[PDB]
């Protein structure tokens, strides 16, 4: 499921930025079913936000993030977030840090990351989560648990 | 069924705050040595990151799945309508004390972290900042799980009353 | 009722320290009020079994000293009555005000138990009364939660 999990990132991504104001297109230049999952990750993302506007933010701000170090403090914390096992709600709180770090990207006028940090999520979701998720049903058992 | 379901959600939810608030606790007695590296302190505020991240992501799928097996009940006819609209409203208001205590915590940690910075190097005058942390982290725990209790026992004396 | 919350407060504490082999007295209608002292005194043995089931034991889970000991207390009320009010939650208040109070005793602190006492009675003719009479007082709680107030 390699394409589809990096069009589920670029999905993701793009909405997160376009409720800040931001257009994909600027940054990268990248039937039913998939979109039902994007519908729910859409949803669950913006429900993990309601709560923890501030708590997201905060975390980014304290991490410090610039080209020279993005990478290494992305994967670190998202090493230590599956460190002991996968479940959907990490998973969401996964895209979640991704479309935070973006986000704090264009606002600190590091657009170059907005693609790169797309890649690192694509990567880390192809050969770390999909086994997991694969072995959980699929995505679909996403969309019975978290769709509305 | 639904008095399970409740009751399940609440420990799971008390379970992963005192997770995290274990973590900050650990986290904050660390960065108290002074011979923190500006490399350790790096990799400890990217597990102070992970664990609000890694707790907004249990807590919310505790209670999605509880959601879950309530819609199951009303579908295997186990709960009304009427019941199922109060389990459901139980298990967004466990979600939402659940939230608020871990967005707590965080604060916490962040302030108490800026105080360290400010306040000198010796054990004394920090040590008490970390006593402190730990102080108020406590309370939240204790609360959490006092309120998890109420909530769920509140919830069955109000089914008799449907 | 202002002594009459100060009463509540009194015969809870009564009998939860006596549970844990302590008495009052070391320490410190007539109808109706002994049917809500009766509903709290049971409310609070079964939700102190839950909590303990669980969790652990929650007198064994809390730390006092006489100069932290009130906002040991606020700290926590404040907390679990941020958001709002249940019968559920002033159970909660009554058992935690007494699981302090015995586990002060526990630990050489006795002359905080009067002190839980006075703030538990100012807690719930400050903050929660407003609550319990909107809520039909505490009858309704008697017939909510007392085992033998219904068939």
């Amino acid at each position: 499921m390699s394409q589809s999990n990096r069009e589920l990132v670029v999905d993701f991504l793009s909405y997160k930025l376009s409720q800040k104001g931001y257009s994909w297109s600027q940054f990268s230049d990248v039937g039913t079913e998939s979109e039902a999952v994007k519908q729910a990750l859409r949803e669950a993302g913006d429900e993990f936000e309601l709560r923890y506007r501030r708590a997201f933010s905060d975390l980014t701000s304290q991490l410090h993030i610039t080209p020279g170090t993005a990478y290494q403090s992305f994967e670190q914390v998202v090493n230590e977030l599956f460190r002991d096992g996968v479940n959907w709600g990490r998973i969401v709180a996964f895209f979640s840090f991704g479309g935070a770090l973006c986000v704090e990207s264009v606002d600190k006028e590091m657009q170059v990351l907005v693609s790169r940090i797309a890649a690192w999520m694509a990567t880390y979701l192809n050969d770390h989560l999909e086994p997991w998720i694969q072995e959980n049903g699929g995505w679909d058992t996403f969309v019975e648990l978290y769709g509305n | 069924d639904a008095k399970k379901v409740a009751k399940k959600a609440a420990i799971q939810a008390a379970r992963r705050i005192t997770e995290l608030a274990q973590v900050l606790v650990e986290l904050l007695k660390e960065a108290l040595k002074l011979d923190l590296t500006q490399e350790m302190r790096k990799k400890l505020i990217e597990r102070y990151a992970a664990a609000i991240i890694r707790a907004i992501g249990d807590i919310n799928n505790a209670i999605y799945q509880a959601k879950q097996e309530a819609e199951k009940l009303k579908k295997a006819g186990l709960v009304d309508s009427d019941q199922l609209d109060a389990l459901l409203r139980a298990l967004d208001e466990l979600q939402k004390v659940a939230s608020k205590a871990a967005n707590q915590l965080g604060r916490l940690f962040e302030e108490a972290l800026k105080r360290l910075d400010k306040d000198n190097g010796g054990e004394e005058e920090k040590d008490r900042t970390a006593k402190w942390f730990e102080f108020e982290a406590r309370a939240i725990e204790i609360a959490l799980r006092l309120a998890a209790i109420g909530d769920v026992f509140d919830l069955e004396k109000e089914w008799r009353k449907l």
